[PDB]
């Protein structure tokens, strides 16, 4: 995850064009800088929050939590959970709505996340932090039925590696490999910068 | 109403898709007979009620509310307007304009 | 259009819901529903629908 | 705005039962899709969760429309409905999705979903409605019923000593009986017999 | 066993109640129809006069003509009599010790001294988490009688 | 210890002789008394205290509760008691939890702390021996269930000394105590003497028998120790200084006076309030019942009228004791006709109706909790010469924050105290009868 | 309908329906319904009514 | 995401300091800005014939 955030260090200060087709590079990263850096891996997580809305609107609907506990967007994400609901085009609401996690006694936040009672979990924290998640929810409850969840890149991102502990059935969704070759990005992007 | 009442959301859509920009056009269309009903409260309406009668109203008033001057936040004078304005009801101003 | 003198159908029957037959969700399901009877909404779905 | 494809280019992948990311679904433009229409159901079945029910649609129980495709979903105060589309000859069981349930046994429906606490899948019955027995085999939903394709079936089903062999109902909510629409007069006679 | 008990209440027009004769049978009477009106001999309960818990009645009407069918129909036997102390049913929460359903006629029926009711017995909730009704003979609802 | 007086009750079983006590361990409250066994004790019934426990909620009207118990003696019928006591009321209150749990090998922790993290309920009832009491209150503080807006309630046996209380109870914790005046050598034995005595008194009246029997548990028991057996109904009524010893089927005595206490700040334990026969004295001795913060929940007393529809006054049921359902108490002093003065008990009356259902709807969604009583002078505010009065005027006397009813509006109270939005269209208004149509042949 | 001395209100609330009664466990209640169904369905209930 | 706009915006916006119209009173609005005792008590109904 960190590897990202590197390389688009170094083009904030060398402005030279760069890129990434396959693996952590592509994995998303936080707000781009006013100077442009590299950005492939990047989506709207607000957008990739709404292809999961997507399936929640197939069959999820008041969903359990959406917490701000790690990496980029703490504050971002709980924006977007606010336009969409926003709209009220439908009849959207939420349970739980809270943050935090590796600081204190786990405890504040796990006593307050008792107290929501709901079908479908959000979660937004690395898989690191997900691996100590996992570990939470199963004292928690969540997951026990009735709490499905929603996982990202952010923890998505190891295809290769599953924690054992991790509550298995909750949605883990992100880019997969053998749809597009790794090798196939990298002619492309090349040509891009052709016609640039 | 329409929005808050999740009972009311098909009337709510229902309701969406004939809206009007202003009053005129909206009592134009059951006028024009356009629309087979109209939907809005009754100070604005009642005097047009009276203004042509072919039209009528029906039922009985839900959702009362009594009106009030809008103005920004903290304004040193709303509460004097609203002295004033009481003071229209008691001494009979207000009743005598309407 | 006009129902029959007063209307009564003469036949004489209520709605119905299935179960499989070894199914008993329906004597705990019951209980539910005569509360539900005694209780306004019927009159409520009544005067609703 | 992440320099990434306009379109995502995106897939959907559940956490499996053994470990897999067993492919759930795949998402092409606005469009969103998975492809299984049926929720799986965790391990064993608990608590009668989801069960399958089709209600039969008439003006007085259920009644269906189509959802509001423009913002592509269904009516706040409605239920969001599924069907098979027929294919009685294809082996597809067929889909018939987006469409609208309204009724107050809809709204019972939603009393129950809070009463006994249980989570439902509804769609609509194809062969027969009601369910018409012909020669050794029974149709319509009652079909789905001794099939095993449907657990309970709601509607404005009549009861008959026949289903109560077969299968039961302990609820009874309305009064109905066969009936005539006949539009008639009445008329003097004698004068009020000439006073 | 074929013999069966049957416990009713009066109110008309599905039970009526009137004394034997003096030779303790059931005075023959005859209805609209022509039919014969069908009347079964059903222990009775305190008359108005004091005392007297002890008698032999007579009963028919809607419900006795129903009991006759359904008998006919299942073949079998039975006695019928008339609830103890006057009552449909109704459970009392707390005289003295708490108590069950017992009230009036249903709670005899409890006590397994009736085996079954036959009778204008409201379906509802409260009986059914107990005892086990039938399909209803009929739809009523509530209404108010005034002069 | 409350062990000792359970070795007792066994003694009682072995050598069939009265025994009683009026202090410490023997007073503590203990397992129902078997019926062959003989014994006295210085404790309220199990049942009395969880009715105590019971008024007590009820006076502060919480109405959901919980109750963790264990495994020691008594905790099966203490949920029969509740379960007859809470069940035979009209009101609609819940319980949540019922827990019975001890502490078995190496699990009594995970299980206990499984078991107990699942609840969320204000009102905790608590049943145990002391000592578990200690650990019970560290693994709740762990978890967490100590903390403000929860709160226990106790039974007298974990109070047990004043004199001792390791901290590791939570502050704000409410139980059951008896009085201090009794908890003396002077009267309790002198109480249990004059009991002896007046059973004494009753071998005179009864039988004219000495009551007298060997008292050794080695040689065998007497035959005519039997006869004690009769004898205990006597031992049952008793009597002195026109002040009941009288004692009930468990053993404990069958009126015994009671203090409601509570854990004061730091190490004292205060009596909150104190119990006098069938009325329950709930005694706000700790104002603040909410920690940390004065601002939180803060109060809001609240003076009303009667006026129909809106605000209606109705007389509670005596057999029925207490407002019933949606009624809500308003209290205003019993000021004697007579008494110039007028000093008062608060008025049983209960307000109900538009106006307070509209309170109690507010009331919920502001989540402040409120005092609600009756006006007493002046009525609707009202400025005679230079003084206003009414409910206007406990508004101004700060004795009410707000005034609730069917008031009107004006300018003169609008300059005075700020006004919510009216929620309803009045006015001067006129109600008589049209006598007459008129005709115009105009057909 | 007897007594001319005596109405009803017109409004009818609380809409129920009375039915027979036998334990639980009752060898006979199978039997009993399928006989009230039969005779709705034929008329003999009508003609009782 | 926006502010109510028209003339209460402009309101809040300070275009106009103060609004003078015939306006409902009702909470959604009433959070965002003060208003004074209401004139008349008009109620909403169908206008048509
Ligand atoms: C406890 O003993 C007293 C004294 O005997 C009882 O009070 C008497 O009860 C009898 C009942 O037969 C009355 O006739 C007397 O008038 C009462 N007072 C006397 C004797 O002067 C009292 O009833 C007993 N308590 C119990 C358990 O009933």
């Amino acid at each position: 995850e960190a590897i990202a955030q590197i390389l688009d260090f170094v083009s904030s200060q060398t402005f030279i064009p760069i890129l990434g087709i396959h693996g952590g590079s592509s994995m998303i990263m936080a707000d781009k800088d006013e100077m442009s850096t590299f950005f492939q891996f990047g989506a709207s997580i607000k957008q990739q929050a709404t292809v999961m809305l997507n399936i929640m609107e197939e069959y999820d609907w008041h969903v359990f939590s959406v917490i701000t506990s790690n990496f980029p967007g703490y504050r971002d994400f709980i924006s977007f959970i606010k336009t969409t609901v926003d709209n009220s085009f439908v009849g959207w609401e939420v349970q739980n709505y809270i943050t935090l996690d590796t600081s204190y006694t786990d405890a504040q936040t796990l006593t307050q996340l008792k107290k929501i009672h709901s079908s479908v979990i959000l979660l937004y924290c690395s898989k690191d932090e997900a691996t100590y998640i996992f570990e939470e929810a199963r004292s928690l409850g969540l997951m026990g039925y009735g709490f499905v969840w929603i996982v990202p890149s952010l923890v998505t991102g190891n295809t290769d590696i599953i924690p054992y502990e991790f509550p298995s059935g909750l949605v883990s969704v992100s880019y997969d490999d053998w749809d597009y070759g790794i090798e196939a990005r990298v002619r492309d992007g090349l040509g891009i910068i052709t016609t640039a | 109403y329409f929005r808050r009442q999740v009972e009311l959301s098909t009337m709510y859509r229902h309701m969406e898709k004939h809206n009007y920009e202003s009053a005129a056009e909206a009592i134009q269309a059951v006028r024009d007979n356009k629309l087979h009903a109209f939907i809005w409260d009754s100070a604005v309406l009642e005097f047009e009620a009276s203004q042509d009668c072919d039209l009528v109203t029906t039922g009985e008033l839900f959702f009362r509310s009594g009106f009030g001057i809008g103005m920004r936040k903290d304004s040193p004078w709303k509460q004097e307007v609203s002295l004033n304005i009481l003071k229209s009801h008691e001494n009979g101003f207000m009743e005598e304009l309407d | 259009l006009v129902t029959i003198g007063s209307g009564y159908i003469f036949a004489t029957t209520g709605y119905g819901i299935a179960l499989q037959k070894g199914s008993r969700w329906k004597r705990p399901i019951d209980l539910a529903l005569l509360q539900f009877v005694g209780d306004g909404e019927m009159e409520e779905l009544e005067k609703l629908w | 705005e992440d320099g990434y494809q306009a379109n995502p280019k995106l897939v959907v992948l559940l956490l499996n039962m053994e470990r897999e990311w067993e492919k759930v679904g795949k998402w092409e433009a606005k469009s969103l899709n998975m492809k299984y229409p049926v929720w799986p159901r965790i391990d064993s079945d608990h608590d009668d969760n989801h069960l399958s029910i089709v209600t039969l649609e008439e003006a007085p129980f259920v009644i269906v429309e189509n959802i509001d495709y423009l913002t592509g979903t269904c009516v706040r105060n409605t239920v969001p409905c599924r069907k098979y589309f027929r294919l009685a000859n294809s082996t597809t069981e067929g889909t018939s999705v987006k469409k609208c349930c309204k009724g107050f046994c809809i709204d019972i429906l939603k009393k129950l979903s809070k009463t006994v606490k249980f989570t439902y899948d509804l769609y609509l019955v194809t062969n027969g409605k009601h369910g018409k027995k012909i020669k050794n085999v029974w149709n319509g939903m009652i079909g789905e019923v001794v099939y095993k394709r449907a657990v309970m079936a709601v509607g404005s089903l009549t009861i008959n000593e026949e289903r109560s062999v077969a299968v039961d109902f302990s609820v009874p909510f309305v009064e109905t009986g066969i009936s005539v629409m006949v539009s008639r007069s009445a008329g003097t006679v004698s004068p009020s017999a000439f006073l | 066993s074929t013999r069966l008990k049957i416990v009713t209440i009066h109110q008309e027009p599905f039970v009526y109640v009137r004394p034997t004769t003096s030779d303790g049978t059931c005075r023959e009477e005859y209805t609209i129809n022509g039919d014969p009106i069908k009347k079964v001999i059903c222990n009775g309960p305190d008359e108005t006069i004091p005392g007297r818990p002890t008698v032999p009645q007579c009963c028919y009407g809607f419900c006795v003509d129903l009991l006759i069918k359904l008998a006919r129909e299942m073949d079998f036997t039975y006695e019928v009599h008339l609830v103890a102390d006057g009552k449909f049913g109704t459970q009392e929460r707390v005289n003295n010790s708490n108590a069950a359903a017992w009230n009036g006629m249903m709670g005899e029926l409890l006590s397994g001294q009736a085996d079954m009711i036959v009778a204008p017995l409201t379906i509802n909730n409260e009986r059914a988490q107990y005892i086990e009704f039938s399909k209803p003979f009929k739809y009523q609802g509530l209404t108010i009688l005034v002069k | 210890q409350e062990a000792i007086a359970q070795i007792l009750d066994f003694i009682s079983v072995q050598t069939l002789t009265p025994i009683l006590g009026i202090h410490g361990g023997s007073s503590m409250i203990m397992a129902d008394k078997e019926e062959a066994s003989m014994f006295f004790q210085f404790g309220p019934s199990i049942e009395q205290q969880a009715s105590v426990m019971l008024n007590i909620m009820e006076e502060y009207d919480w109405y959901i509760f919980s109750i963790v118990t264990t495994y020691f003696p008594g905790y099966q019928d203490f949920e029969n008691k509740v379960r007859s006591t809470i069940e035979n009321s009209f009101v609609g209150w819940e319980l949540e939890e019922v827990i019975h749990l001890d502490m078995s090998l190496d699990d009594i922790d995970s299980k206990i702390q499984n078991q107990l993290k699942k609840l969320q309920s204000p009102v905790i009832l608590l049943y145990c021996t002391k000592e578990e009491a200690t650990y019970i209150f560290e693994v709740a503080h762990s978890v967490g269930l100590t903390g403000y807006g929860f709160t226990w309630i106790v039974p007298s046996l974990v109070a047990g000394d004043t004199d001792t209380v390791p901290d590791e109870f939570p502050t704000g914790l409410i139980s059951v105590s008896y009085d201090e005046w009794d908890y003396d050598l002077p009267a309790r034995v002198r109480d249990g003497i004059a009991i002896i005595t007046t059973a004494a008194s009753t071998m005179l009246s009864e039988h004219n028998s000495i009551p007298q029997s060997k008292s050794s548990c080695n040689n065998i028991q007497e035959s005519r120790v039997y006869e004690a057996h009769m004898l205990k109904r006597y031992l049952i009524n008793v009597t002195f200084e026109g002040r009941d010893l009288s004692f009930s089927e468990d053993g404990y005595q069958m009126h015994p006076k009671l203090v409601i206490i509570l854990l004061n700040q730091e190490r004292k334990w205060e009596r909150v309030g104190k119990y006098k026969d069938r009325s329950l004295k709930m005694w706000p001795v700790f104002d603040l019942y909410p920690n940390s913060e004065e601002h939180k929940d803060e109060h809001l007393s609240i003076v009303t009228l009667e006026e129909a529809p809106f605000v209606i006054v109705e007389d509670v049921d005596p057999l029925s004791g207490t407002c019933m359902r949606n009624t809500v108490p308003c209290r205003k002093q019993i000021r004697p006709e007579n008494r110039t003065e007028e000093g008062g008990n608060y008025i049983k009356r209960c307000c109900k109706g538009f106006c307070i259902d509209i309170l109690k709807k507010i009331a919920k969604t502001v989540k402040f909790t409120y005092d609600l009583y009756l006006v007493t002078n002046g009525k609707h505010g009202k400025k005679i010469n230079g003084v206003w009065n009414g409910m206007i005027g406990e508004v101004v006397t700060k004795r009410a924050y707000m005034a609730v009813g069917s008031l009107t509006i004006n300018e003169e109270r609008s300059e005075v105290v700020d006004f919510s939005v009216p929620f309803i269209e009045t006015g001067i208004s006129v109600m008589v009868s049209r006598s007459n149509g008129t005709v115009s042949p105009s057909a």
